[PDB]
DNA sequence: TTTATGTACTCGTAGTGTCTGC
DNA sequence: GCAGACACTACGAGTACATA
């Protein structure tokens, strides 16, 4: 009950206060809603920190080249502590930075950050990744990493904006219909996949198959710009109040038996 | 109670006026009671199962196995959740049902069998709504029957014959409860509305209950009792056969499916199928009435009928084997959009 | 009447004895002779061994034939010995080659009469011979220095380096909170004869042990006033309890490098 | 007669077993000697596995010994990972109870006791890995008898390690013997094929065909007319479809006109018979005549595998039977 | 254990005491004794097959190496036994840190299937393996290797432990006939051999099974014949005239003679869809399309005859799916 | 029983950095830092044999030499590294006062981090950004997916690739000068094949075939170490012929003792990392091969299922 | 957020034991 | 010596992960 005491001192204290912390939305902060001046802190722009690692690197002998820092920035995803760390390790023994081996640097250094379900459901229905050319790069195992980051909300996510597209990787002679039936179908067939593993048999050597079977084809049909926005998704609530409903029949059931 | 579904219930074999081989069936069972087998009764719901397993209950022991009783039980699970389901328990027999969640009905079924198996030689078990087990309980019960059975037996009531397991089915006698007829259904009816007070001007109100009601004398008298009730104890041959809200969503929903055929169509099927399964319905018999209702659309071809009938079966497999029902109908309503279009 | 009684002069020696061992063994044989009842059981890790021996002395009147191979389990008959008062005189009592053995909880010397049985464990290892051998040292200090010594050094490291060299004794474990240097002086004392430091030497010896395993040593201190430690470093480190008729030993085997 | 006739006449010996000659004869043989192997029964419900592993247990140890040398479990007793682990390993490791002096005399008491795991098809497969080397290594103090009707759900080393009996399923040539000598102990007047017909819609077991036999018998005591039970009281009391409702299924069928069909099913639907004898009804129908072309009958034994399977998963039956009739009708 | 041998099963009673008497894995067994006589012993991993001979070569290797008592020398770690990370990070490192108490040797540490052992488990392991390999090593048997951490498998030699060949079943036979004093015709031996299907357990349980069968277990042969009443496997001339009958014959002469065979002897639908799937093998077929429809037919048949069902429908389902496979070829 | 001789793959590991072969560049790097001193929190990552941990060893003993005994802590999945008894030993060891050389710190070798919980993680975060000055961090894990993003942002990233052939082969032609053992280049090619890039499998299965045959000819190896049954496994379901393919399962693992199970999951892994084929025909080739995973797993384990696996696979493939 | 076992981790609590003291 | 104080092991309820 760390953050439920947290928030009774917040209601009451008599000196300045203050909590830092990475991420609001968890539900485990919820109760600090409105009991705090919330300050959010986003990405700098990349000119502050281009000066700095000027300052920097005319402070520590070694050579920077002003076209760097934004691909440095870019791939570092405004990671300032980061860019350092990585200047001091290429000053290590390489201190001439250049653009030859910028894309190098880029790719050693690339960091696999987690993905937002909202941002999964997007990158999942996007159509450049479907195509032929966007395939070179992010394969399908990419598909079934990014599907593994957060596994019990993707298939929720697809499920509920599947069908609210417009399709841009539409076969020859098939229609819109066509894709989201043929979609839907591979998603009832990792409903069974998922009863399978959530069960007594309790078979969790499956779930690359439901990856596949309730992520990666139902949104390799459908794929294309939103026809709205992606929504949360309301199969938990609606389950949650058909529960309840369920409860409150059993009682008047039994009340009238 | 004021309902007349509960009010004209018949107590004994005697005053069981639905099928005379039914009734003489049962008491041949009741003639010798010392050697009585474990049963299980199926057919369409409505028929009045429940009826002949009191009455059956009356003529093996006697007078008092109607009086009932509220007995609730604390049931543990894995790790602390409690889920404490009531028996309806009584003297002489005892009525449990699978209302709990069916994932650890086993358990309920488990220590509660063991628990009345501790010691008129037997006491019988009324497990209502039997084809609801999940496969876990039936294992149980298979040896639970067999190794006790002079001192317990099972009544095992259900609607279905599909989900019960082959053992279930061995070591069960099998009873069979057809509908009513048309004919009987008008003359039950008669019966009960002469025992009222509504005034007909022809029975041919009642001819149109048993051709609605399509062979359910519960949902008969239901809606014999709202339509009088709605009619001032008087019913009109101009009155409109009433039906269940549920069936004018359903009849909504086939409209909406064959007229439009498009993705929007779709979504708002998809919250109509939200607000259904959030109305307490099982998938089966959504899935069924919708079907049933596709095909009796006139503007179809008989090729669609087919295709529509042919993914309806593979789509209620699938309901079998899945545990969000959601998906499972939204794929069946894209498939009939599909085939339709 | 039976073959094997063994009517022990009160229950607490023998619920001492077993609780003495009970811990760091689950699996006990039983071999009781004419000579007296002996009990080799090794650890789950195979790593400490006890050797449990008492002589016909200790029993008020005991007889036993043949031969009888009594495997055994030290949770329930520890839990066995739990119920019972611990004043009455139990008399152990089996047939032949039978079951079980019965615990007779006679209590007092009349009236209640108790016929306790734990059903007999099926093990089939044989008696291992390891009896003594030329050890290279043999000291002889008392049990509540011992113990002290040990549960001290044991929560500042987790292994104890037992070192003997010219008549001294010295304990070692260096560890992260610090390292303990417990040394010993061998004496001699006319006045108090129980506390005095015996010592023999052949070689040198710097073997070191686990502290969990000799804390598990320790436990058995109430059974002996004194201890008796015998080292080599090509033997298992022995640990001779000395009761009333015959003894508990402990092989222990010390770490490799 | 305070039991039901299944369990009144359940066999008490090993020869009393009127069926699976092979596996009764070994066991038999075994029974004399002592390298009794770890067994895995399996075959059809019915086919009296429990029965025989039973009347084996009491002929081996005795009515004295039943409580202390025979551990039974059930898929109603847990069975998870821990109690494998620990009740039954401590039951396979502890030794052989004590054999009094009236029970050696009498009975042929050997060295060790046997666990019964009924219905092990149930367990988890964790809970069999475990169950593995518990098997292995207290061989020579206790044995395995492994029940279950599915041999697939049990793994393949524990398949490997247990000797396999089939248990034929019980035809009408097989097992026509125990209902006769039912029927004769129990003064049941019966017809001249009235046991065939019974065997005939009991598939595979002897104890629907006891259930049968014991409902038939009491309803001809109800009447009290003396008279012998046909054939047509056990076909309604056994719940399979009538010859004429079948032939108006198939003229329904042959015509087409999926109104008619569906009007049709809805009525037969209402009337309540259960499906999967429906299926078996059409299939011994249009597979055994002889008006029909290869073709149709290759497609029609397909339709007729897939509605089963179907069936067999639990699912709606009104939808799998109109499906299956449209389907037919469409050949 | 009880009354000695002669009250075992044949399974357990044939346990190679030695390297010597394990059959069939020739090239393992000589590279072990190889491995031993040298002084090195890596960590081993022995993957193979159920009734391959695992446990068996590890067993008699642990004796070889130590004296009788090998149980008293090794940590013999099994699925009865709880295998939790604790086990691993309290009962494995004090073996593995500790020095010998019996003599003076290297700790060895048996697995048997190690396969059921947690992620963790096997995480943990890793470290204690790689930390404490001086003087202790370990041993893996495991059946699959999927449920196996790759940092487990790149870090211990592997064996694989190959299904046993026609000569090694028959040269533990001859010698199981010779101590049990039995007598067997060549074609029962080859019909044991088909039977295996790789298993040795499963020649052992049938030799015991049709000794038992015998009504004198003396003078009497064990033929083909008995070895096909007591197992209740088809025989392969009841598997070829129901494949010409189906074949080439109609619908009504098919079906009766299916049904006959099955009631002869109370065959199963089940080892007869194999049956006849290798029986099938053992033709050429040009199409394409055949093949295709035979295994996928066939596929569907088998797994739904393991879930169980009518068997009437399915042996009409088996002779529907081969009558229309075998005319889409013409 | 005699005590036994030190396996080659711990007798002839590496303790010097310059021994590591492949990562040239990060190999230098980690040299640059091992003269300079200034050690940074760094986290390695690769696929497993490759050597990540024996870097990190070596680092540590080069970077502070005497004090090695006491002034790293090293820690693993053999210790209970948990959030409550184990920040406390930490906490003390990075508050621990030991006196250094000037450009060199305490070294706190936390082994196999990606098995680490959350909080364990999460205290870290602070333990590290506070002593800064004193202790430094080595993480060495095969995925670094299992770190969080805060431990992330403030560690250098040292990213290890498998090994090429060339340097495996350089390395493996050391060990055979040093130990003097008769060897021919197409067994030494045959050893890199088996490998697939994996050290440890190489030096593992040198030492098989020399103790098992004395010589390290491509038939000696292929005799005592098989080929590795995902290459099978992609070159069956590649083929064209299903007679071929149905062959290849047959004689290459259902008669080489392979569980029907690990034939299905190689698939499954082959299939996902498989690039020849189109996209969509690999969906729905993991599709029915997830089918028949399906099918093994709910206890149907026969050749039969494989066969049908395999003829429904070629009908995607062929199109029809 | 439902899932549905088994595993592992973490915390909290309740006693249970020996250790100081008057 | 009895009483309090003390820190220890043992136990129970809750949460979170499950393929690379
Ligand atoms: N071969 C047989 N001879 C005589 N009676 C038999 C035979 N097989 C079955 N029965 C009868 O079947 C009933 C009980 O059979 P069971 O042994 O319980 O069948 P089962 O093997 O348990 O099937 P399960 O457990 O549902 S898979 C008794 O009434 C027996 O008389
Ligand atoms: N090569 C062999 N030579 C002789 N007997 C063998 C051979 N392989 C197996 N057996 C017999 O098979 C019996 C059981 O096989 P085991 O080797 O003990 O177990 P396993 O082969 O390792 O199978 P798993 O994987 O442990 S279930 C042994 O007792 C032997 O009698
Ligand atoms: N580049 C290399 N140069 C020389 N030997 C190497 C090299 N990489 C690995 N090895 C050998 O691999 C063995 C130990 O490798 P490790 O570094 O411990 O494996 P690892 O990189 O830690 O992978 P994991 O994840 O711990 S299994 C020793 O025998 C080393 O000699
Ligand atoms: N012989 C009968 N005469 C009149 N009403 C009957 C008869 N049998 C049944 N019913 C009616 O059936 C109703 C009970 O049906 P019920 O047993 O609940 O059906 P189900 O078991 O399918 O739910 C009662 O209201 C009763 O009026
Ligand atoms: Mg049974
Ligand atoms: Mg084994
Ligand atoms: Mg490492």
């Amino acid at each position: 009950g760390g953050v439920g005491q947290l928030a009774q001192f917040c209601r009451k204290t008599s000196t300045p206060l203050i909590l830092i912390c990475n991420e609001r939305n968890l539900p485990k902060m919820r109760p600090f809603d409105r009991v705090c001046l919330d300050i959010q802190f986003r990405r700098p722009d990349a000119n502050s920190i281009k000066s700095r690692l000027m300052t920097i690197a005319i402070r520590e002998k070694f050579k920077l080249d002003p076209n760097v820092i934004d691909r440095l920035i870019q791939t570092t995803r405004g990671d300032i502590r980061q860019v350092i760390n990585l200047l001091s390790t290429i000053s290590t023994t390489t201190k001439t930075i250049n653009h030859e081996n910028i894309n190098e640097i880029s790719k050693a250094w690339e960091k696999n950050i987690a993905l937002k379900p909202f941002d999964i459901a997007h990158k999942m229905l996007d159509g450049q990744i479907y195509s032929d050319i966007g395939s070179r790069n992010f394969t399908l195992n990419d598909k079934i990493a990014l599907y593994f980051d957060d596994f019990d909300f993707t298939p929720l996510m697809i499920q509920e904006n599947y069908l609210s597209t417009r399709p841009s990787v539409l076969k020859p002679g098939q229609s819109h219909l066509e894709a989201v039936a043929e979609a839907a179908n591979c998603i009832s067939l990792g409903d069974i996949v998922e009863k399978k593993i959530r069960s007594s048999e309790q078979l969790w050597s499956l779930l690359p198959l439901h990856a596949v079977l309730s992520s990666v084809y139902p949104a390799s049909k459908v794929a294309g710009h939103m026809a709205g926005r992606i929504n949360f998704t309301a199969w938990l609530g609606q389950n949650s109040k058909s529960a309840k409903y369920y409860r409150l029949l059993q009682e008047i059931h039994y009340h009238t038996r | 109670m004021s309902l007349w579904v509960d009010k004209y219930r018949p107590k004994s074999l005697n005053a069981l006026s639905h099928n005379e081989e039914l009734t003489n069936f049962l008491k041949s069972l009741s003639d010798q009671p010392r050697d009585l087998p474990h049963l299980l009764l199926y057919g369409p719901n409505g028929t009045g199962k429940k009826t002949r397993c009191m009455a059956l209950l009356e003529s093996i022991f006697g007078p008092g196995v109607y009086r009932l009783k509220i007995d609730v039980r604390q049931f543990v699970t894995a790790s602390n959740r409690k889920l404490e389901l009531n028996v309806v328990s009584s003297p002489y027999h005892l009525e449990i049902t699978p209302s709990d969640m069916g994932n650890n009905d086993r358990i309920v079924i488990q220590e509660l069998l063991k628990e009345v198996a501790q010691m008129h030689r037997y006491k019988c078990v009324i497990i209502n709504e039997a084809n609801s087990l999940t496969k876990d309980a039936q294992a149980a019960l298979r040896r639970t029957m067999e190794k006790y059975s002079k001192n317990i037996r099972l009544i095992m009531v259900c609607d279905s014959m599909s989900p019960i397991i082959a053992p279930i089915k061995s070591r069960c006698l099998l009873i069979r409860c057809p509908a009513p007829s048309d004919s009987e259904i008008s003359t039950i009816l008669s019966d009960v509305v002469t025992n009222e007070r509504i005034q007909l001007e022809t029975k041919d109100i009642l001819k149109r209950i048993a051709q609605a009601s399509n062979g359910n004398l519960r949902v008969s008298l239901l809606m014999l009792e709202s339509m009088a009730l709605n009619n001032e104890l008087a019913l009109k041959s101009s009155s409109p056969i009433i039906k269940p809200d549920w069936i004018i969503v359903i009849h909504k929903l086939t409209r909406k499916i064959v007229k439009e055929r498009s993705v929007n169509s779709l979504i708002e099927c998809r919250a109509v199928l939200y607000d259904l399964l959030a109305h307490c319905i099982p998938a089966n018999i959504i899935l069924k009435e919708l079907t049933f209702s596709l095909l009796d659309v006139e503007t179809l071809n008989t090729t669609n009928k087919s295709s529509i009938i042919e993914y309806s079966s593979v789509f209620d497999e699938r309901l079998s084997l899945g545990n969000k029902a959601i998906f499972h109908l939204e794929g069946f309503i894209a498939k009939v959009m599909c085939c339709l279009d | 009447a039976s073959m094997l009684e063994a009517k022990f002069e009160e229950a607490s020696l023998f619920k001492r004895i077993i609780d003495g061992f009970k811990d760091c063994v689950q699996l006990v044989n039983f071999q009781c002779k004419e000579d007296g009842i002996i009990a080799q059981a090794v650890d789950d890790s195979r790593v400490l061994l006890v050797s449990l021996e008492i002589g016909v002395e200790a029993f008020q009147e005991y007889r036993c034939d043949h031969p009888v191979t009594l495997g055994m389990d030290l949770t329930s008959l520890s839990k066995i010995l739990r119920c019972g008062n611990n004043t009455d005189t139990l008399t152990l009592i089996a047939d032949n080659t039978p079951d079980s053995i019965i615990l007779l909880f006679e209590d007092t010397k009349k009236d209640r009469i108790a016929e306790y049985s734990l059903k007999l464990m099926d093990i089939d290892a044989d008696f291992l011979k390891i009896e003594e051998l030329q050890y290279d040292s043999t000291l002889s200090l008392p049990s509540s220095e011992f113990s002290k010594i040990v549960r001290d050094l044991s929560q500042l490291s987790d292994s104890i380096n037992i070192m003997i060299t010219k008549e001294t004794i010295k304990f070692v474990a260096d560890g992260d909170i610090g390292s303990g240097s417990v040394i010993i002086k061998p004496f001699v004392d006319m006045e108090h004869p129980e506390t005095s430091i015996k010592l023999e030497m052949d070689q040198p010896v710097d073997l070191t042990f686990g502290a969990k395993y000799l804390l598990d040593i320790i436990k058995g201190s109430s059974l002996s006033d004194r201890v008796g430690i015998r080292l080599s470093s090509e033997a298992p480190a022995l640990f001779q309890f000395d009761l009333k008729s015959g003894f508990l030993q402990f092989f222990l085997a010390p770490k490799f490098n | 007669a305070q039991q039901p006739w299944v369990e009144k006449y359940r066999p008490k010996n090993l020869d009393e077993v009127t069926a699976q000659d092979h596996a009764v004869t070994v066991l038999k043989k075994t029974l004399k000697s002592a390298n009794l192997p770890h067994m895995l029964f399996y075959g059809p419900p019915g086919t009296g596995k429990t029965s025989t592993i039973l009347a084996l247990t009491k002929e081996l140890y005795g009515p004295d010994l039943m409580k202390s040398r025979i551990l039974e479990l059930n898929a109603s007793d847990e069975r998870g990972i821990s109690i494998v682990r620990e009740k039954v390993k401590n039951f396979a490791r502890l030794t052989v109870s004590k054999p009094s002096k009236h029970d050696l005399e009498n009975y042929p008491c050997p060295p060790y006791k046997i666990i019964i795991l009924d219905e092990a098809d149930s367990m988890t497969a964790d809970a069999q890995s475990a169950l593995r080397r518990t098997m292995e290594t207290y061989s020579g103090v206790t044995r395995f008898c492994l029940i279950c009707n599915y041999v697939t759900r049990i793994i393949d080393p524990l398949a490997s390690r247990c000797s396999k009996f089939r248990f034929k399923a019980l035809d009408a040539s097989n097992a026509i013997d125990r209902l006769r000598f039912i029927s004769e102990q129990e003064n049941v007047k019966c017809d001249d094929g009235v046991l065939e017909r019974i065997l005939d819609i009991s598939a595979g077991d002897l104890r629907r065909g006891i259930t049968l036999l014991q409902s038939a018998s009491k309803g001809a005591q109800y009447l009290g007319d003396g008279k012998n039970i046909t054939s047509t009281q056990v076909e309604e009391l056994a719940g399979v479809v009538p010859h004429d409702i079948l032939i108006e299924i198939v003229e329904k069928v042959k015509s087409g006109d999926f109104d008619e069909i569906k009007k049709y099913v809805n009525t037969f639907m209402k009337s309540g018979w259960s499906a999967a004898s429906v299926v078996n009804q059409l299939h011994e129908y249009y597979i055994t005549n002889d008006n029909f072309d290869t073709n149709f009958k290759n497609q029609i034994s397909w339709l007729l595998f897939t509605t089963d399977s179907r069936l067999n998963n639990g699912t709606n039956e009104h939808i799998q039977l109109l499906n299956l009739l449209v389907k037919i009708s469409q050949l | 254990e009880k009354r000695s041998k002669e009250n075992l099963p044949w399974v357990e009673k044939y346990r190679p005491e030695t390297l010597d008497e394990v059959y069939g894995q020739n090239e393992v067994i000589t590279t072990v004794r190889k491995f031993v006589d040298e002084g090195k012993l890596p960590h081993l991993l022995f993957y193979g097959p159920p009734g391959t001979g695992k446990t068996s070569t590890i067993v008699a290797l642990a004796r070889e190496i130590y004296g009788k008592n090998y149980s008293n020398m090794v940590l013999e770690l099994n699925a009865s036994d709880d295998r939790g990370i604790d086990v691993v990070r309290n009962q494995i490192k004090d073996f593995a840190s500790t020095r010998q108490i019996f003599s003076k040797g290297f700790k060895l540490i048996i697995l048997d299937e190690a396969d059921a052992m947690t992620n963790a488990a096997q995480n943990a392991l890793r470290r204690v393996i790689e930390r404490y390999t001086k003087n202790t090593r370990f041993c893996v048997l495991a059946n699959y290797a999927h449920k196996l951490t790759p940092a487990l498998l790149s870090r211990c030699t592997r064996f694989r432990f190959q299904p046993l060949p026609q000569e090694a079943i028959e040269r533990r036979i001859a010698n199981v006939l010779v101590h049990e004093k039995l007598k067997l015709s060549p074609n029962a031996e080859k019909a044991l051999i088909e039977l295996s299907n790789g298993d040795m357990r499963r020649v052992l349980n049938v030799l015991q099974s049709c000794k038992a069968t015998l009504d004198n277990p003396d003078e009497d042969e064990i033929s083909d014949d008995v070895i096909y009443e007591c197992c209740g496997a088809p025989r392969p001339s009841d598997l070829k005239a129901v494949l010409k009958s189906i074949l080439e014959d109609d619908w009504g002469t098919a079906h009766y003679t299916l049904n006959k065979v099955r009631s002869a002897k109370g065959l199963a639908l089940i080892d007869l869809i194999e049956g006849i799937v290798k029986i099938l093998e053992d033709y050429e077929l040009q199409n394409e399309e055949t093949r295709v429809h035979l295994l996928t037919k066939l596929a569907d048949i088998e797994y739904s005859i393991s879930k169980g069902g009518n068997d009437q429908i399915q042996g009409s389902a088996v002779i529907g799916a081969i009558k229309a496979s075998f005319e889409n070829e013409t | 029983t005699l005590s036994l001789q030190l396996p080659w793959v711990e007798k002839y590991r590496p303790q010097v950095l310059s021994d590591i072969v492949g990562n040239k560049e990060t190999i230098d790097r980690l040299q640059q830092i091992a003269k300079d001193g200034n050690m940074p929190h760094m986290i390695i990552s690769g696929m497993p044999g490759i050597g990540k941990t024996t870097s990190v060893h070596c680092l540590a003993h080069e970077l502070l030499g005497r004090s090695y005994a006491d002034g790293v802590l090293e820690l693993n999945a053999s210790d209970d590294r948990g959030i409550d008894v184990v920040r406390n030993q930490i906490k003390h060891f990075a508050q621990k006062k030991l006196h250094l050389p000037p450009g060199k710190h305490k070294i706190v070798i936390l082994d196999e981090a990606d098995s680490m919980t959350a909080g364990a993680q999460q205290a870290l975060r602070r333990t590290m950004e506070l002593y800064s000055n004193s202790t430094r961090f080595a993480f060495a894990c095969n995925q670094s997916n299992k770190i969080i993003e805060p431990l992330q942002s403030r560690c250098a990233i040292l990213r290890y690739s498998k090994l090429s052939d060339e340097d495996v082969l350089k390395r493996l032609l050391q060990i055979i000068k040093l130990e003097d053992v008769k060897y021919t280049n197409d067994g030494l090619e045959a050893i890199i094949f088996t490998a697939e890039g994996d050290m440890r499998q190489a030096i593992n299965n040198l030492q098989s075939t020399v103790a098992g045959h004395g010589l390290v000819n491509a038939d000696n190896v292929f005799k005592i170490v098989d080929s590795p049954h995902p290459l099978i496994v992609k070159k069956m379901l590649l083929a064209s012929n299903l007679e071929d393919s149905i062959q290849i399962l047959r004689t290459d693992l259902w008669k080489k003792g392979y569980s029907s199970i690990d034939i299905v999951t190689t698939s499954f892994r082959v299939t996902k990392n498989l690039a020849q084929v189109k996209e969509s025909v690999r969906l729905e080739m993991i599709k029915e091969i997830g089918l028949t995973h399906m099918r093994i797993l709910e206890g149907v384990g026969t050749y039969l299922q494989l066969a049908s696996m395999l003829a429904k696979i070629h009908k995607l493939n062929n199109k029809a």
